[PDB]
């Protein structure tokens, strides 16, 4: 309910596959096969593994096949036989994926092992991307990982985000659900939960804590720029100090020095604020400056 | 006669070893300056 | 609640990761790989490690791929499976990152170590900037750090800004709080905290502490004034003294020589200032020069 | 309060640091390699050390990329794992820095010693510069300075303007407040007070004095004259002497020759001159030829 | 970063900061406030004597 949506399971984790392929099937906007070698040689390759064995130094220019990229997500517990969700992409001089279909492609890890085994029908959004796909359970799980879960008796929740106040509600929220000394904080980051040997005692009880509820104590006043789609963001914790700011054009509703009053709460900061009427793009600078003087009580994040 | 020994145009030791700069002192400057003639 | 929001904790501290990367899926809008030799020796390189070699000397002149920098922040308490926010950007004579993949890219510290695996989509805003995206999730801790919090019986609060001041509220607030003798300031930095010895203990000290509210006591009267984007802004501490000021255009409403009275809050200046009727690109000016008169008693930095 | 406005600390001082990076993520609008050979070959650098070694005497031409200066100031007992602001400069043919980021970058002092780690977003103001930025937290400290504090029984205030009077001043407002021997002035730029032996005791002190209030005495009578701007100030204390006045253009509201009464107060001479009805262009010219015969009883300086 | 001699050939302050070009102006001249640090303090003879 609430803790499974702020801490991870420690042994829980995804990994990450990647695989070289073929798209067949495309109204001739497949690579100019000219000017990628590796097209060529890898639907030779394949064609030699079939039985036909083309002669080497000839003509070959195709239109209707494109060399891609596959990349997926292995998922934790994964066994084999499952299915799991690719995305397909072009990788030279090519035009659209729109009703291509993926040939037999091997996923491996970072080892250099296969995984899973990727094949199936691509869907391109028909502006939109062109030459990226989603293959929906394109692939199977051929190979599975070990784990030691089950075996000890701690596990180690791991929020999401670092705090000494939270850890310390989600550990006094456990020992109040489930016994007196189940759970301990190691750091802002780790709880430690005691739990009984075997397999499915431990399935019980991160199935009990996980639906559990907990009240989010007030995080950090912080303000979020992002100067390359130009937005800002302030969560509910900033504040201000009065000062005066000027900037260009901008002038009172009186000269081109306006007065800030102090902002305890979030809406009195907005209040302020607009009332300068500045643009976005204004307001990155306004609030640069601010910080750097000591009005604005909050910590800028240029992300 | 090239047997005999003669002493060198260049006489002494023809190399110098450098020596270790003072210990900065514990002021709030990162600048030290070594003794300035 | 407030001094979460003044300090930090020694021993808790964020790092860098770098890598190099490729994108791929473009839609024809990524390098001129006759330009920018390392793409293609890069991608040479993995198709080898994949299976596949190609042979030396060939043409090669792709259009879906872009090299890339890969940064990310090393979060403290780092925890091996959890997963960080990523920055990708183009690095030679590419159009756009628009729809792009990022493929697997190990993140190394200053030590050439890895400390993060990244792959995902990117999400460029769609002016706006086309070359630079970010990736939500899109990294995975591979390795931790070790540390000493835990051990001793002393943690170290860090100020973000000196002033004796202020240490000393800090130092007096906690005090007043936790008992006689649990701080001791040191300098206008760093306040030392006594703890039990332990690791939960700790956490439950520094979660009772971080949550503490104290009393912000006034600090020095600044004026900041960003030439570069031509922004001006005073804190509430800033006073006048009265004196005459002459600049280009700017006249009475009398001649060119106009007075400014003295000023003890900072409405009075904003008035007095606002009565000369000159924009911020004056107003640089004549603050310039009432610093090096002596009417601004403040401290002007440029910033 | 008033102490802490026009002294400094003996000891509590900043210092600089320089270093050399890149910024990546441009579009477009970075350097044209083929004059800035420093950038390539610092990228050549980069890749190499991160593990790929791109052959020597090749074609390369980028485009998303920028050599830069980052500077930035260590501040008083810093501490490491904190945080500082970084400025971005660039230094060869780049047209705007407006969404890159800074790749990771070492700051050294002036004895060549890595003190800070810069890396982060850059925020371009966005008429405006454009090859010229400012980070938010964009560096951490990585190095931290001995220092004497705390060690002895004498701290020295440092004046901000040399004045006997101001010194004796605050001279006597401390031995008013912390007792009969406290402090003591040695020249007009330096009070000596003696403080108990220890840390917490000088900081308490320190503490207790920074926020006294002390009335200013009347300084020297000065006129700032900034011909480069065009802009000219007169403090409190400039008097003048009746004479006579004559320039180009300038005549009675009577003849060229004009009149000008004693005046005690400023806002006299500010009458006084507005009477002439001159542009400050001419009433620069006018001052100097006043001080260079005795009507101005004031200091002009040019800055 | 750039060190300021006396007549002797001495670094006495150390300067580094940002330019504030007034913006007719001069354009290839400006000032920068506070933008030098004091290194090396001279001696006197203040206070000795009568
Ligand atoms: C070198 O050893 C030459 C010395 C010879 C001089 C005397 C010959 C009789």
């Amino acid at each position: 309910e609430r803790i499974r949506d702020l801490t991870s399971v420690q042994g829980v984790r995804e990994n990450s596959l990647i695989g070289y392929g073929l798209v067949v099937g495309l109204d001739g906007t497949g690579d100019q096969t000219t000017q990628t070698p590796f097209t060529t040689q890898t639907l030779n390759n394949m064609l030699s593994q079939l039985g036909i064995t083309v002669p080497t130094g000839t003509n070959m220019q195709l239109k209707n096949v494109a060399a891609v990229m596959v990349t997926a997500s292995y998922p934790p517990f994964a066994r084999q036989g499952q299915t799991i969700d690719v995305v397909v992409s072009s990788m030279g001089n090519a035009k659209s994926l729109r009703g291509g279909t993926l040939l037999m492609t091997p996923l491996k890890g970072v080892d250099s092992q296969v995984y899973a085994l990727a094949q199936g029908n691509i869907l391109v959004g028909g502006v939109n991307q062109l030459n990226g796909g989603r293959i929906t359970n394109g692939a199977i799980i051929e190979r599975e990982l070990p784990t030691q879960f089950g075996a000890g008796n701690t596990i180690n929740l791991q929020l999401n985000d670092e705090d000494f106040t939270m850890a310390q509600q989600i550990t006094d929220a456990i020992n109040r659900a489930r016994g007196y000394g189940s759970a301990t904080a190691l750091d802002a980051r780790t709880v430690q939960v005691r739990v009984p040997s075997g397999n499915s005692s431990q399935v019980r009880f991160l199935a009990d804590i996980q639906n559990m509820e907990v009240n989010v104590t007030p995080q950090d006043a912080k303000v979020v720029i992002n100067s390359r789609t130009g937005s800002v963001v302030m969560n509910r914790e900033v504040t201000l100090d009065s000062c005066a700011v000027a900037q260009g054009n901008l002038s009172v509703t009186g000269g081109s020095l306006q007065s800030v009053r102090s902002s305890a709460n979030l809406n009195s900061v907005v209040r302020a604020l607009n009332a300068l009427g500045a643009t976005p793009m204004d307001l990155m600078s306004i609030l640069q400056s601010m910080q750097s003087a000591g009005c604005l009580r909050a910590k800028l994040e240029i992300i | 006669c090239a047997w005999i020994p003669a002493k060198p145009l260049v006489q002494g030791a023809t190399t110098a070893q450098p020596i270790p700069g003072p210990v900065p002192v514990a002021n709030g400057s990162i600048f030290q300056s070594a003794q300035p003639i």
